[PDB]
């Protein structure tokens, strides 16, 4: 949802209080992602 | 573009293409001569 | 070249070092990229 998956992009793009919006909706969105790969790396782990 | 002597009619408003040239938007941010000056998803001071 | 720096490449920006490679660009390429869809080789604006 944000504008750039590019974090230099929007920050070279947009002043802090947007930048703040947008940094925000691609952390949220990445640290779901490293979530999900160590939920699925323990899961797994647990397998081996 | 904005110093023309007439602007033409919203419904059949002009486009100019720029393009090929070294743009300096200093000049239109500081001048006080422009009511609404509203950048989208873009940041007007990082524009340089 | 060869050094940690803050590039900056047609508001291309990045942090890296930068060395003389020996891709294969095409003359209309400009710039490469990787499996993750990051800046991986560049063509500098000043000179092809
Ligand atoms: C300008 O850029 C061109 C790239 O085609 C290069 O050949 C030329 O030497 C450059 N001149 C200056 C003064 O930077």
């Amino acid at each position: 949802g944000a504008i750039s998956s590019v974090l230099n992009d929007i920050l070279s793009r947009l002043d802090p209080p947007e930048a703040e919006v947008q940094i925000d909706r691609l952390i949220t969105g990445r640290l779901q992602s490293l979530q999900t790969y160590v939920t699925q790396q323990l899961i797994r782990a647990a397998e081996i | 573009v904005f110093n023309a002597t007439r602007f033409a009619s919203v419904y059949a408003w002009n486009r100019k293409r720029i393009s090929n040239c070294v743009a300096d938007y200093s000049v239109l941010y500081n001048s006080a001569s422009f009511s609404t000056f509203k950048c989208y998803g873009v940041s007007p001071t990082k524009l340089n | 070249k060869n050094k940690c720096v803050n590039f900056n490449f047609n508001g291309l920006t990045g942090t890296g070092v930068l060395t003389e490679s020996n891709k294969k660009f095409l003359p209309f390429q400009q710039f490469g990229r990787d499996i993750a869809d990051t800046t991986d080789a560049v063509r500098d604006p000043q000179t092809l």
